RNA sequence: CCGACUUACCAACCCGAUGCAAACUGCGAAUACCGGAGAAUGUUAUCACGGGAGACACACGGCGGGUGCUAACGUCCGUC
RNA sequence: UCCUCCUAAAGAGUAACGGAGGAGCACGAAGGUUGGCUAAUCCUGGUCGGACAUCAGGAGGUUAGUGCAAUGGCAUAAGCCAGCUUGACUGCGAGCGUGACGGCGCGAGCAGGUGCGAAAGCAGGUCAUAGUGAUCCGGUGGUUCUGAAUGGAAGGGCCAUC
RNA sequence: UGCCUGGCGGCCGUAGCGCGGUGGUCCCACCUGACCCCAUGCCGAACUCAGAAGUGAAACGCCGUAGCGCCGAUGGUAGUGUGGGGUCUCCCCAUGCGAGAGUAGGGAACUGCCAGGCA
RNA sequence: CGCGGGGUUGAGCAGCCUGGUAGCUCGUCGGGCUCAUAACCCGAAGAUCGUCGGUUCAAAUCCGGCCCCCGCAACCA
């Protein structure tokens, strides 16, 4: 398939981020939206969420789903978390290739003080 | 693509009317063409495989992928990794171009033509055919080549059943019986 | 003579013949020979006791053999000292436990079947008994 | 047996050699590997020579 | 290897011939005497009371060590 | 595509023996004029004239001039 | 007959500390051949697939996983 | 020519039923073993170090086995 | 002499001239890392083509595969490709396992310098278990450690190694 | 608070497969196009990018259904620790533990953290 | 079911020796020589390199199993 194929591509980088017990930032990307959340080391409960589905992030956007949309939500995730005290996370590709808007999403959060 | 426009302007409405479909996307559509040939004789001479690759590169505007044997067999004395066949996959614009330049000119040119068989579907809407003569394509001029090596055309379509595949291909005036 | 073809291993351990039996019920036919004793029963006593009961019914009726030897037994030759390997396999036996159903037949009257098994029970080392088919 | 022993001498000028095996008939090529040189305490090139 | 002889060319040819054929004859003779001294060793190295007899000459069949020949580069 | 690993591909103008001018993008390097296309192929006209081989009983009656 | 009678010295495999045993750091917990017991939390895996403690605590065997595979962990107390 | 018909035959894989296995396991005990806690009882019965040894030909009986003929006051192991 | 299975009695160990098989290697990539992929066997269609070469669809699902014998293991793949590479690295090592000993094995982490990755990280050889012999006497390179009155030297010593 | 949807887990077939029906405002999926960021040992099929016309067909999610998968008692049976016995190459008695297969039956899941649309 | 040596044309033997060319002598067949048969001269035919698998681009040849033939052994008081 297509989703079960990608969801298998992420199980190694994910199952090492669980052995290390490190808070991870996981991204889900869609041809219309891009999501990102900061998940506790338990993997069950999430501290910070920010995505283009939100009105406060999307109403400032020409079209959610391009590279500059990912930057606009990458900025949002960091600024939302830096007040919470979460600074040191580890990036989670979640199966996607680190090349496109996922790359642009990561750098925008990296440039806003987030360490990873 | 003339055939693509003809499809999206006539064949869609014809097939929905003929089959009583609910969604415009329920209609069977051709999704890919595959041209291959397993030369077989490349065991004792590799250059024949390169000649076959040149033949297919001429026939279709792409570069053939040279496919090797999946497993060793002693019937024909081959091993794993031996390059045996060549294959070309066409999708979209080039697929439509090859479809048109086959069914409008190349099919008549075959010696002693009567009509392509209609019972040659795989029971799942796909089609297959062998040409038996590479010189029926205008890209080959009977002077460069050295053999009568043939090609396999494989029409892979979205059609649910062989009946729907037959209907879709007959919509394109396929030379059936 | 019954014997397996293409056995995985050439020789088998001795092993002990404990417990009761498994094929205790006549399922194919209607009349059967049920073992009451215990002990290995070779592949010759199977044939020699089958010849005697496919001829006591002339030739009419089916017969099922519900035992197969599939157990190699080795013997040391004469005037050979002990040691220096294991013996050479000679014959094959089917271990029988009390409760097994060895033979059975159908298509014959009860009195003829009951008499036919009396001719095969005299060729087998172990004590046998006559059992019919129930509906369980 | 067929695999013959060789040694990788250091190109830092110090006398310090790693030792390893090599199949002497594939093609005779001096191995070119960057390895640690504890005398100078830095990675250098170790051209093989017995 | 490189072997050095005196001469001009004919002395070299004669020395090479009368050394190479000498070697190819001596090695054949030694191999023949190995195949002959192997007679009792492979005939009766076992059974009965003799037994130990043939072990006496099992060491003079390996105190020979046939000299290996090398195929000439000339072909 | 993959940056000049395939043959050239340019538009050509091929015509039949009765005209029927068509534009097909192929890899020839020069146009060609050929026989009947699918439009003019006699696989729907001369079918009877194709399965017609045979006849000697009538060929004897013309010989029988008496 | 003959051509037999060959064996190899036993490798002393098996579990060395069972559930509830207080193990120190770096102490071998199991000596496997393959990976019959998978390394869970706070235990490692040597090149022999030998699981050893990484932090001193109490051993705990579990059967977590999508394929019901035995996992060895440590309750570091 | 295709096989155009047939055979009282053999029939691999699948489906239903029936057995066998030390080198088979989609199941699986009793015991034994390892660790923790708790009273009783045991002249420390436990461990470490130091002085002195002897011994390394074992036998039968019970239970689990290999070999043998589920022969031997036979032979080789485990535990009492 | 060494490796794998059973006998071995559900911890470890356990014998016989008991039952079955293997080793004295291989690899400068067949190792490191990053990215990606998933098998055997069958059905229906297809020029030569055939009982099985090559192509397309379906069922199946690891019955495939693992440099090498067997057992255990492997989808997060330990299996199959490609990019860059030398961690097949030097000094150490808490703590364990197994041996009467000689010994053998697992090892988080520390220091110095690297490789891949954007990064968290991984890397002190290969899915693991065989592929091997102590001491003596010598050979080669390095090192003022010693240098039979003194300065050298010969010879020893230490490290690497045959 | 309810309904639907997306991500991340717990849990691992009572949790999966099959068959029938059903959902597009948001979400998701297909989808349009591809010069370009990137790509195929051929192919934008897959990965990627710029997008939003169209559909809910395929996939996905939900509901229903026992045809399979799966879970599975009670009773009996086998085995076995200790202590006795026999006609002792195998069983019996006291006592403790007590399966496997099979039967009646259960069964087409449960749950937590955030973020949306609707009420 | 223990040990060594062989299997190539009709007969007896090379070619295994580091895989890249199926050979020799008698024999057979068809002509010629002769009154005729031999001898002689001319030309030609055949063999899955015992059968089965494996590295090999490639095998009579290298490796392994199977079958057949030829010898030997299976002890002493
Ligand atoms: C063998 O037994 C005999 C000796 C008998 S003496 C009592 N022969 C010896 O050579
Ligand atoms: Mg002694
Ligand atoms: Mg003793
Ligand atoms: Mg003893
Ligand atoms: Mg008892
Ligand atoms: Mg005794
Ligand atoms: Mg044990
Ligand atoms: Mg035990
Ligand atoms: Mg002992
Ligand atoms: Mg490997
Ligand atoms: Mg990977
Ligand atoms: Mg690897
Ligand atoms: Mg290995
Ligand atoms: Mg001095
Ligand atoms: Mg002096
Ligand atoms: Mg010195
Ligand atoms: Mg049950």
């Amino acid at each position: 398939d297509k989703k079960s194929a990608r969801i298998r591509r992420a199980t190694r980088a994910r199952r090492k981020l669980q052995e290390l017990g490190a808070t991870r930032l996981v991204v889900h990307r869609t041809p219309r939206h891009i999501y990102a959340q900061v998940i506790a080391p338990n993997g069950s409960e999430v501290l910070v969420a920010a995505s283009t589905v939100e009105k406060a992030i999307a109403e400032q956007l020409k079209y959610t789903g391009n590279k500059d949309a990912a930057a606009a939500v990458g900025k949002a995730v960091a600024e939302r978390a830096l007040e919470k005290g979460i600074k040191d996370v580890s990036f989670d590709r979640s199966g996607f290739q680190y090349h496109g808007r996922v790359q642009a999403l990561a750098d925008a959060a990296r440039e806003a003080g987030l360490q990873f | 693509a003339k055939l693509h426009d003809y499809y999206k302007d006539e064949v869609v409405k014809k097939l929905m009317t003929e089959f009583n479909y609910n969604s415009v996307m329920q209609v069977p559509r051709v999704e890919k063409i595959t041209l291959n040939m397993g030369v077989g004789e490349a065991i004792a001479d590799k250059k024949l495989l390169d000649n076959a690759a040149a033949d297919l590169a001429a026939i279709s505007g792409q570069k053939p992928l040279i496919t090797k044997a999946r497993k060793s067999v002693a019937g024909f004395k081959i091993r794993q990794g031996y390059p045996i066949g060549c294959k070309v996959t066409l999708r979209g614009e080039r697929m439509w171009e090859f479809f048109e330049r086959l069914i409008t000119i190349a099919v008549p040119r075959i010696r002693d033509f009567r009509g392509l068989s209609a019972k040659s579907f795989d029971g799942r809407g796909n089609y297959s055919m062998g040409v038996r003569e590479q010189i029926i394509f205008p890209e080959i001029d009977y002077d460069k080549v050295d053999r009568v090596r043939g090609l396999d055309i494989t029409i892979t379509t979205t059609a649910k059943s062989d009946e729907e595949g037959r209907a879709l291909l007959a919509a394109f005036d396929f030379p059936f019986r | 003579m019954l014997q397996p073809k293409r056995t995985k291993f050439r020789k088998m351990h001795k092993g002990r013949n404990r417990g009761l039996a498994q094929g205790t019920d006549v399922s194919f036919g209607s009349f059967g020979l049920k073992a009451v004793g215990r002990g290995r029963l070779t592949a010759r006593q199977i044939e020699a006791a089958r010849r005697a009961m496919t001829r006591a019914v002339k030739r009419q009726g089916k017969i099922w053999i519900r035992v197969f030897p599939d157990k190699p037994i080795t013997e040391k030759p004469l005037a050979v000292r002990m040691g220096k390997g294991k013996g050479n396999v000679e014959y094959w036996v089917a271990l029988i436990q009390p409760g097994k159903v060895l033979y059975e037949m159908d298509g014959v009257p009860e009195e003829l079947a009951r008499e036919a098994f009396k001719l095969a029970a005299a060729k087998l080392p172990i004590k046998t008994t006559f059992v019919t088919k129930t509906v369980m | 047996g067929i695999r013959e022993k060789i040694k990788l001498v250091s190109s830092a000028g110090t006398g310090h050699f790693y030792t390893t095996t090599k199949n002497k008939r594939t093609k005779p090529e001096k191995l070119e590997l960057k390895k640690f040189d504890p005398v100078v305490r830095q990675h250098v090139i170790y051209k093989e020579a017995k | 290897e490189l072997r050095v002889y005196p001469g001009n060319y004919d002395e070299y040819m004669t020395a090479a011939t009368q050394a190479r054929e000498r070697l190819l004859a001596d090695n054949a003779k030694k191999k023949a005497q190995i195949a002959e001294l192997q007679s009792f060793v492979s005939r009766f190295s076992a059974n009965a009371s003799k037994s130990r007899q043939a072990t006496s000459r099992a060491r003079q069949i390996d105190k020979i060590k046939l000299e290996e020949v090398k195929a000439s580069s000339r072909q | 595509m993959k940056k000049d690993i395939h043959p050239k591909y340019e538009e050509i103008t091929a015509s039949c023996s009765c005209g029927n001018v068509m534009k097909i993008r192929s890899t020839v390097g020069h146009d060609l004029n050929l026989d009947v296309c699918s439009k003019c192929h006699p696989f729907f006209t001369g079918k009877q004239r194709d399965v017609a081989t045979g006849g000697r009983v009538d060929r004897f009656n013309k010989r029988f001039n008496i | 007959s003959t051509r037999n009678g060959r064996d190899s010295e036993a490798k002393r495999l098996g579990v060395k500390r069972f559930g509830g045993e207080s193990v120190l750091a770096g102490s071998i917990i199991v000596r496997q051949r393959g990976t019959k017991f998978h390394a869970g939390a706070n235990v490692g895996c040597g090149r022999d697939h030998t699981l050893f403690a990484k932090a001193d605590g109490k051993v705990k065997f579990e059967v977590k996983g999508p394929k019901n595979r035995k996992f060895i962990s440590i309750e570091a107390e």
